RNA sequence: GGUGAAAUUCUUGGAUUUAUUGAAGACUAACUACUGCGAAAGCAUUUGCCAAGGACGUUUUCAUUAAUCAAGAACGAAAGUUAGGGGAUCGAAGAUGAUCAGAUACCGUCGUAGUCUUAACCAUAAACUAUGCCGACUAGGGAUCGGGUGGUGUUUUUUUAAUGACCCACUCGGCACCUUACGAGAAAUCAAAGUCUUUGGGUUCUGGGGGGAGUAUGGUCGCAAGGCUGAAACUUAAAGGAAUU
RNA sequence: GAUCCUUAAC
């Protein structure tokens, strides 16, 4: 259900006699038998885990933390990174670029794992079947194949009933709208065919 | 005793941006303009506007206190025309008459080494 | 545009100056001249304390007001400010920078261009980019018109600017690298170094740009002990 | 009528001859 | 016929150079057919040589001078009238005045 | 001899899907079904396991890589620009 | 009102289109090796005295 | 360059291929340079240089894996590691 | 902010001027030339690695291995196509302000594809020197690039044992320039477009009044756009080249 | 910057 391998690393307890394993994103690179290093001292080499104050701009990050201390948010599909946009050292903050293109100021203190997610590409190959699309959703969850609500009955759906599959009404729905009302498109700024980038 | 700042003469082509900041140049006195001087918009970049507005410059700037300036004069450069307008000839001038002392006359137009690409079409701007 | 703006504000005064306050800039020891200018500041509020706003400000001085020689005209010198001490606030060497006119008065047609660039770390862990122009001439008795080099000239020529320069900044910290960049010992050294290959005249050094500050500088050297 | 545009309007032509020849095929 | 055994520009031996933009018009020449002149002029004109000599604080000053290689286009060149037509046998000189 | 002029790998799917989804479906499968150069052992065993996991038969290392590809372009300049920031900060 | 007077000492030509003004030189009583360079409308012989209320302006050309 | 003078030795010299032959050649103590791939394990390469600070032996770390290595020295399989016996006509011994 | 002038747009939520910066992508100015290399397209930051090339010099080698070439291939600006990456600038389409009798144009402000790159296609340009390649001979002159040769010639190491860069002449090979006409040509002009009615050095390709028409059809290549091959029916007395006032 | 056009040849 995941498109990104995960990576089985294990680090020693510096309190008691133990071994402890955890459960990393394999960023893009990284392989068995490979040391990774974890702390605010390591070195900036793909798959280390520094916080983003001893980041420098520029560096692609993955795995990052929302808040020091959450163990990673932003940043874990496939292929996904973020960016060092920059820094303020007085009221400790960076301010990083996500990979849907939004700027976020996040604590510096927070950690990310250095480098790109493994498994990129992968919406790149058409899966061609109706039973490729099964056999993905089967792990993930129950959410395939999707009935269109034009083609139910009106009991079953806003979009349903008629002599001919038709919405009737607008499709765009506010945002104030209850449950059961808030089936198309939810709090649309704007329809129809883009003839533009994403302009981040 | 003469305490000095540094002129920043912007003379572009419709526009004649002057103003006096420290030798620093992170504090900025008298932010004057030919727009703030001229009405009609065909003559934001006249010699006349330009001198209006870098005297006025000039007088604030000993106002607040400055003795000297060091001058840098710049065209608008770049991709763009890089001959500088009327307010380049103007301002100077205007300035070496209100009296305040001049230093250091440099041209900083910011030229490209291989700049990106200019404006108009490969057949260009035909006018 | 006096009366063009329809609206000033879309959502709907106090002089700076009064609030504001001189402050006084001085250079480091390799310099003739110490004193190089003031500079306008807020007042240091204590909820913002302005000696932070003044630890971040760089100002260009010419080299010819730096040293009261008209020589030195073309050059020009960043100092970065990076210690405050009650309104005497003292800089460091950021960066050496030549003028536009100079450069472009320098450069000119039937001769050939020679430029070699280095990233060189100094021995005080400075890491600085250096960049050396040179030109060629052509010699007395000559009656060619131009003048130019065999690419093989220029390639030879860019190595051996490129070992003086390194060897140069390898064995010597910044305040070495200033004093005895002030004096240009460098263009007379690789003009010796270069005579051999082709005349090339015109061997100054270019811009020069810094990475690095200094640290809390407590026990022997210039800066506390008085 | 420029060369170039008379060709144009000849790769047009083709262009349509094309596609009725392709309907009745 | 052929106007001009230099076919009005300068390129024997190359078949392509690369193209550089006019001042004037932002044309897209290449650069052997520009008509490249070199503009050096002092930045304060000439006419205000003297007051600035006056107002400056060092006597015996540079008074620096810009400079900058100009590049036209064949139609704006004759516009500005930097080139101008010549007689057949006058357009063989190849020497400025 | 040349059993298939064009579909190559993707003459599995015969006729149906469309001919460029079969285009876009060889491309990629060509790249997921070669095997690629081991950068540590220096031979020419590494497979794919799953999307992103490329094992090596004889050195038996799995590395982490691409879900086609046992390394992407964007992975290359993803090492590039740290190699760089990284030597950048060093010195 | 400050006003300068200062008298011809060079006529350079008839200017403008039209040829209603004559680019002239210029040199004040006061601060004598102070030239300037004007348009007068009407014509101007030697010996002319020009009051001018501002002296800052240079004239080159009318086009 | 470096390529060339171990094509020379070659043509010339004496040497042995591959990590086995190479450890019996420094523990004879008969080696005298020793050629190591960029690629080649870092713990094979702590021990070749364990038995070459032993036995005194240059060691010589070549800019490739081994089969740049291998194409080097002339062969067409991998090579991981060579040493050279004697060169003869190759400086090879005396430079670097 | 732009413009002849404006306007679209952004502004007591400071891009639009400065200081420090940081990032992205493209580009490689000035030096830059009647200069260089490459078969052409084309190629201009430093260094490294990889293989290649012309010219020169040779008292080196082989000895006709050569010239052009149906078929058949390689490379082929830009735009364009497929899909990744990239996507800063400029910008077919489109939005929009102006001009205008109209303006789905020029002008102004944005702006998708594109411009960039990887893999695969495409195979066209005024792809021009509108001049096929090889070989020989026929005027002069200076300049320039690369190589070589000669000169009690010029300057710094160390004016003392080696030399680089210059100066003079010669030569080979180039990119090219001035004049007449030996000649040529319809002329413009041409050292080749000359040595062709005093007609023959070798060889390849193409044309046969203007259209219809690079169309139809049949092949063939391409994903497509299209490329290559390529008519006829019919119509027309001119269409064209170079110079004169 | 609107200065768009000219009952048909001889």
């Amino acid at each position: 259900g995941r498109g990104a391998p995960l990576a089985k690393v294990v680090f020693r307890d510096p309190y008691k006699y133990r071994l402890r394993e955890e459960i990393f994103i394999a960023n893009e690179g990284v392989h068995t038998g490979q040391f990774i290093y974890a702390g605010k001292k390591a070195s900036l080499n793909v798959g280390n885990v520094l916080p983003l104050g001893s980041v420098p701009e520029g560096t692609i990050v993955s795995n990052v933390e929302e808040k020091p201390g959450d163990r990673g948010a932003l940043a874990r599909a496939s292929g996904n990174y973020v960016i060092i946009i920059g820094h303020n050292p007085d009221e400790n903050k960076t301010r990083v670029r996500l990979p849907s293109g939004a700027k976020k100021v996040i604590s510096s203190d927070a950690r990310g794992v250095i480098g790109v997610i493994a498994g990129g590409g992968r919406v790149d190959k058409p899966l061609l079947k109706a039973g490729r699309a099964f056999h993905k959703y089967r792990l993930k969850r129950n959410s395939w194949p999707k009935t269109r609500g034009v083609a139910m009955n009106p009991v079953d759906h806003p979009h349903g009933g008629g002599n001919h599959q038709h919405i009737g009404k607008a499709s765009t729905i506010s945002r104030g709208a209850v449950s059961g009302q808030k089936a198309g498109l939810i709090a649309a700024r704007r329809t129809g065919l883009l003839r533009g980038s994403q302009k981040t | 005793s003469q305490v000095f700042g540094v002129a920043r003469i912007y003379a572009s082509f419709n526009d004649t941006f002057v103003h006096v900041t420290d030798l620093s140049g992170k504090e900025t006195i008298a932010r004057v303009t030919g727009g703030m001087k001229v009405k009609a918009d065909r003559d934001e970049s006249s010699p006349y506007a330009a001198m209006l507005a870098a005297q006025d410059v000039a007088a604030k700037c000993k106002e607040v206190g400055i003795t000297a300036v060091h001058v840098k004069i710049r065209a608008t450069g770049g991709t763009r025309t890089k001959t500088p307008g009327p307010g380049g000839q103007a301002a100077l001038r205007a300035l070496a008459r209100s009296g305040l002392r001049i230093g250091r006359i440099e041209d900083v137009t910011p030229v490209p080494s291989d700049s990106t690409r200019k404006k108009g079409g490969r057949r260009g701007r035909r006018l | 545009a006096v009366g063009k703006n329809k609206r000033l504000s879309k959502g709907k005064v106090v002089d700076p100056f009064t609030r504001k306050e001189w402050f006084d800039i001085k250079a480091p020891s390799t310099f003739e001249n110490r004193n190089v200018g003031k500079t306008l500041v807020n007042k240091s509020t204590g909820l913002k304390s302005a000696s932070d706003a003044l630890k971040g400000r760089v100002v260009e001085v010419c080299l010819a007001d730096l040293q009261g020689s008209e020589d030195h005209s073309f050059r020009k010198i960043k100092l970065r400010v990076d210690e405050v001490q009650g309104k005497n606030l003292l800089t460091n060497f950021h960066g050496m920078d030549f003028t536009t006119d100079k450069l472009r008065s320098m450069v000119r047609k039937w001769q050939t261009l020679i430029e070699a660039n280095v990233t060189v770390k100094t021995s005080d862990d400075y890491v600085l980019r250096i960049f050396a122009i040179a030109f060629t001439r052509k010699q007395a008795n000559q009656v060619k018109r131009h003048s130019y080099a065999q690419s093989s000239h220029i390639r030879a020529i860019r190595k051996v600017i490129s070992e003086i320069l390194t060897k140069e900044v390898q064995g010597s910290t910044l305040a070495q690298l200033t004093s005895k960049l002030i004096p240009e010992v460098i263009n007379k050294e690789i003009e010796n170094a270069t005579k051999d290959i082709f005349p090339l005249q015109n061997i100054h050094v270019r811009k020069v740009k810094l990475l690095k500050q200094p640290k809390f500088d407590v026990g022997a050297l210039m800066a506390l002990h008085g | 009528m420029r060369a170039k545009w008379r060709k144009k309007r000849t790769r047009r032509l083709k262009r349509k001859r094309r596609k009725v020849r392709a309907r009745s095929k | 016929p052929k106007k001009r055994a230099s076919n009005g520009r300068n390129k024997k031996g190359r078949g392509h150079v690369k193209p550089v933009r006019c001042v004037n018009c932002s044309k897209s020449i290449p650069k052997d057919k520009a008509i490249k002149r070199m503009a050096i002029r002092n930045i304060v004109e000439a006419a205000a040589v003297r007051d600035l000599s006056e107002a400056s604080v060092y006597p015996e000053y540079a008074l620096p001078k810009t400079y900058n290689k100009l590049h036209y286009c064949v139609s704006c060149a004759i516009h500005a009238r930097i080139v101008r037509v010549r007689s057949r046998e006058d357009r063989k000189n190849r020497a400025p005045p | 001899a040349k059993r298939t002029k064009k579909v190559g790998i993707t003459g599995k799917y015969g006729v149906r899907y469309g001919s460029s989804l079969r285009r876009q479906v060889k491309k990629l499968e060509i790249q997921q079904h070669a095997r690629y150069d081991c950068s540590f052992c220096g031979k020419k065993t590494v497979k794919r396991g799953a999307a992103g996991i490329w094992t090596c038969s004889c050195c038996k290392k799995t590395v982490a890589g691409g879900a086609y590809t046992v390394s992407t372009a964007a992975a290359a300049t993803v090492r590039s620009t740290i190699r760089r920031l990284r030597e950048m900060v060093e010195a | 009102t400050p006003v300068t007077l200062a008298k011809v000492i060079k006529v350079l030509g008839r200017t403008g289109s039209r040829g209603g003004v004559t680019q002239v030189r210029v040199e004040f009583l006061e601060d004598t090796s102070r030239t300037i360079v004007r348009n007068v409308k009407g014509p101007v012989r030697e010996n002319d005295i020009l009051v001018l209320m501002e002296s800052e302006r240079e004239a080159r050309r009318l086009r | 360059s470096i390529n060339q003078k171990l094509a020379l030795v070659i043509k010339s010299g004496k040497y042995t291929l591959g990590y086995k032959s190479t450890v019996k050649s420094l523990r004879q103590g008969k080696s005298k340079l020793i050629i190591i791939a960029a690629n080649t394990p870092v713990l094979r390469k702590s021990e070749l240089e364990y038995y070459a600070m032993l036995s005194k032996t240059k060691v010589y770390y070549f800019q490739g894996g081994n089969n740049e290595l291998g194409t080097a020295v002339g062969k067409l399989f991998r090579v991981g590691v060579v040493s050279i016996l004697e060169a003869g006509d190759s400086d090879i011994l005396t430079t670097l």
